[PDB]
C-alpha cells in the first residue's frame, strides 16, 4: 500500500495473546531489524514498548515481544488486558537512512 | 608460502605468523636509520570502517569511458576510523618489549 | 554545518566535456580534503584543483 | 527526568508555514538526536525528518524533502522544526521525539528508538 503494511483490526479475546505484523519492501526493514513499535492510549502520546524487534525498555512489561523474518516484522502482545485499548503503531528503518511507521492497529477487549 | 602483496605502512596486515615466539629483525639494530621489524606470536585484531554511506555518482567524460565520484552523503556524516582491542594490543606490546629488552 | 570530528568532505562543481566532446555540461562531484588543493597566486578561495 | 515541552496549537492558513519548537530537559541535549513524527487523522504515524543537534545535518522522507527545515541552539537546549507550504492534510499533531545516542563512529540516525515523546501541539489548518 504506502508506507508501512500493517492489519486494522483485533482477532482474540482477555486473557489471549494476540499477535501484530508490519512489512515494507526488503530494502525497508527487511534489510537491518532496526524495528520499534508504540502504543498510544487516546489522548496521550504513544509509550514506547519494543525496539530493535525483540528488546524492551525499562518500565515496560514483560507481556510484549516482537520477531522478524524476511519482510515480515511483529509484535506479540501476551495476555491481553483493559489496560491494552489502544493503537500500536510499526517503525522501522526506511530506506535511504529514513524511518517510516505504519498505519496503526486498534486493540480492545473484544 | 601464499605471500600476502598487502599495501600498509605502519602495521603489517592479514601476514603470516610466527611459530613458537615473537620476533625481531633488523640488518644492524646499532644503526637509528635502519627500520626494525617485529613479528608477531599471535596477531592482534584490528576493525576499520567507513559510517558515511557514499553514493557512487557516474560521470561521463568524453567518448563513452566514466569517471566515478563520491555523490551525496545519504545518511548522517560520521567518522571513519579503526579499531583494537586495547587490552590485546597492550599485551603485544608489552611482549614486544621484552622481545626488545633481549636486545636492550 | 559546523567543522570537527567528522571529516567533512568538499563539494566541488566543475565543467566536463561530456559524450559530445566538443560541447560541456556543468558537473558536480564530492571530493575528500586532501584531494584538493587552493587553486594557484591568482587567488580565489572559491575555486579549486585536483592534487595532481 | 526527560521532558519535551513543545509550543501551542499553531493553527494557520494554506500556504503559510508553520513553526513547531521541543524544548528538552533531562538529557544532555546534544548526545541525542531528535526526530519528528506525524498524526494525520486517519493516517497512522507519518515521520518527517531527523536532525543531529550536535552537527546540523537533516534529511525528510520523499514526502517531505525540501517542505521541511529546522533548527536549534544547544545553549538554551530547545529544537525548532518549521513546515513550509502549509495545507489542510496537514492538520495534525506534531511531536517531537529523541533518541538513539549520538556517535562519532557509527551512523545512528535512523535508529528509531523513539525514547521520548513531548506532549504536543495541535496544528489545524484551518
Ligand atoms: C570502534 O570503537 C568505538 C569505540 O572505541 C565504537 O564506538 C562505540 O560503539 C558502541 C557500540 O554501539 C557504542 O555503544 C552505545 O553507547 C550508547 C551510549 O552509552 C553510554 O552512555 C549512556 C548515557 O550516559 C550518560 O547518561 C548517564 C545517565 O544515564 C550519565 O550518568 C553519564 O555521565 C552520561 O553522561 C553524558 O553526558 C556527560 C556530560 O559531561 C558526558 O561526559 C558523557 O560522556 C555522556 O555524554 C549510558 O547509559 C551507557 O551506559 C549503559 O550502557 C552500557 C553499555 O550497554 C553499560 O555498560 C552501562 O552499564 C549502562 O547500562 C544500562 O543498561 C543496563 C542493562 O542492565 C542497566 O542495568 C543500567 O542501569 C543502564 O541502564 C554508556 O555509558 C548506548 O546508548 C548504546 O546502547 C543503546 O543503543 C543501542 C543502539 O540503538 C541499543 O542496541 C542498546 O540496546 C541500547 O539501547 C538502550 O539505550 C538507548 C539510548 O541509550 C535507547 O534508545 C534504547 O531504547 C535502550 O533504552 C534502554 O536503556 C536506556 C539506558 O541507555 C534506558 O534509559 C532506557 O529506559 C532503556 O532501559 C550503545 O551501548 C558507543 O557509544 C560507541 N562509543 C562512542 C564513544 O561513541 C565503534 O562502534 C567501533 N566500531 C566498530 C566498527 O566496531
Ligand atoms: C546507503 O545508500 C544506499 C544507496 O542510496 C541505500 O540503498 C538504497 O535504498 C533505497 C531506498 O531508500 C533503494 O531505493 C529503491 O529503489 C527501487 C528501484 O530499484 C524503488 O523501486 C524503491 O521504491 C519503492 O520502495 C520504497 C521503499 O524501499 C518506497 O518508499 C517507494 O515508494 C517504492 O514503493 C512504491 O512502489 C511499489 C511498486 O509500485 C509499491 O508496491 C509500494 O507500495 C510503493 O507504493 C507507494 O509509493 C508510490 C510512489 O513511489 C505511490 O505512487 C503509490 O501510490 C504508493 O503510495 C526504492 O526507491 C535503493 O535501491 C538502495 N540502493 C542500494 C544500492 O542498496 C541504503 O539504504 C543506504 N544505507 C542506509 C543505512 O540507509
Ligand atoms: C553539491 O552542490 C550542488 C550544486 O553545485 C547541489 O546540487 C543542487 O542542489 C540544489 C538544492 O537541492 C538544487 O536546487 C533545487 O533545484 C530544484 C529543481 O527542481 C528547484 O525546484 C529548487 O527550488 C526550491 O528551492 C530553492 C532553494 O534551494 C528555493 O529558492 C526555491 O524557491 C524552491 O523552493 C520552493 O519550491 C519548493 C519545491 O521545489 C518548495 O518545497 C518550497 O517550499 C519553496 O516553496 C515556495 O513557495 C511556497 C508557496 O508555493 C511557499 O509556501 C514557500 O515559503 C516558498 O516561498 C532548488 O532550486 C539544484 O538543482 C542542484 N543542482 C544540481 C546540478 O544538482 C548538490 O545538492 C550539493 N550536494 C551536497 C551533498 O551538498
Amino acid at each position: 500500500q504506502s508506507a508501512l503494511t500493517q492489519p486494522a483490526s483485533v482477532s482474540g479475546s482477555p486473557g489471549q495473546s494476540i499477535t501484530i505484523s508490519c512489512t515494507g519492501t526488503s530494502y525497508d526493514v527487511g534489510k537491518f531489524d532496526l524495528v520499534s513499535w508504540y502504543q498510544q492510549h487516546p489522548g496521550k502520546a504513544p509509550k514506547y514498548m519494543i525496539y530493535e524487534v525483540n528488546k524492551w525498555p525499562s518500565g515496560v512489561s514483560h507481556r510484549f515481544s516482537g520477531s522478524k523474518s524476511g519482510n515480515t516484522a511483529s509484535l506479540t502482545i501476551s495476555g491481553l488486558q483493559a489496560e491494552d485499548e489502544a493503537d500500536y503503531y510499526c517503525c522501522s528503518f526506511g530506506g535511504s537512512a529514513t524511518v517510516v511507521c505504519g498505519g496503526g492497529t486498534k486493540v480492545t477487549v473484544l | 608460502h601464499g605471500i600476502r602483496p598487502v599495501v600498509s605502512t605502519q602495521l603489517l596486515l592479514n601476514g603470516s605468523l610466527a611459530e613458537k615466539e615473537i620476533v625481531i629483525r633488523s640488518e644492524n639494530l646499532t644503526n637509528n636509520a635502519k627500520i626494525i621489524i617485529v613479528h608477531l606470536h599471535t596477531p592482534v585484531e584490528i576493525v576499520c570502517t567507513r559510517p558515511n554511506n557514499n553514493t557512487r555518482k557516474s560521470v561521463r567524460i568524453g567518448p563513452g569511458q566514466t569517471f566515478y565520484a563520491t555523490g551525496d552523503i545519504i545518511g548522517d556524516i560520521k567518522q571513519a576510523h579503526c579499531n583494537i582491542s586495547e587490552e590485546k594490543w597492550n599485551d603485544t606490546l608489552q611482549k614486544v618489549g621484552i622481545e626488545l629488552q633481549k636486545h636492550f | 554545518v559546523k567543522n570537527g570530528t567528522v571529516e567533512e568532505m568538499k563539494n566541488c562543481s566543475f565543467n566536463t566535456t561530456t559524450e559530445i566532446r566538443d560541447k560541456e555540461k556543468k558537473e558536480y562531484a564530492l571530493f575528500y580534503k586532501p584531494d584538493i588543493v587552493p587553486l594557484s597566486e591568482t587567488n580565489n578561495t572559491s575555486e579549486y584543483r585536483l592534487i595532481n | 527526568q526527560v521532558q519535551l515541552v513543545q509550543s501551542g496549537a499553531e493553527m494557520k492558513n494554506p500556504g503559510a508555514s508553520v513553526k513547531v519548537s521541543c524544548a528538552a530537559s533531562g538529557y544532555t541535549f546534544t548526545d541525542f538526536y531528535i526526530h519528528w513524527v506525524r498524526l494525520a487523522p486517519g493516517q497512522g504515524l507519518q515521520w518527517m525528518g531527523w536532525m543531529n543537534p550536535k552537527t546540523g545535518r537533516t534529511n525528510n522522507a520523499q514526502n517531505f524533502q525540501g517542505r521541511v527545515t529546522m533548527t536549534r541552539d544547544t545553549s538554551i537546549g530547545t529544537a525548532y522544526m518549521e513546515l513550509r507550504s502549509l495545507t489542510s492534510d496537514d492538520t495534525a499533531v506534531y511531536y517531537c521525539v529523541t533518541g538513539g545516542w549520538i556517535s562519532l563512529y557509527y551512523d545512528s540516525s535512523y535508529y528509531p528508538n523513539f525514547d521520548h515523546w513531548g506532549q504536543g501541539t495541535l496544528v489545524t489548518v484551518s
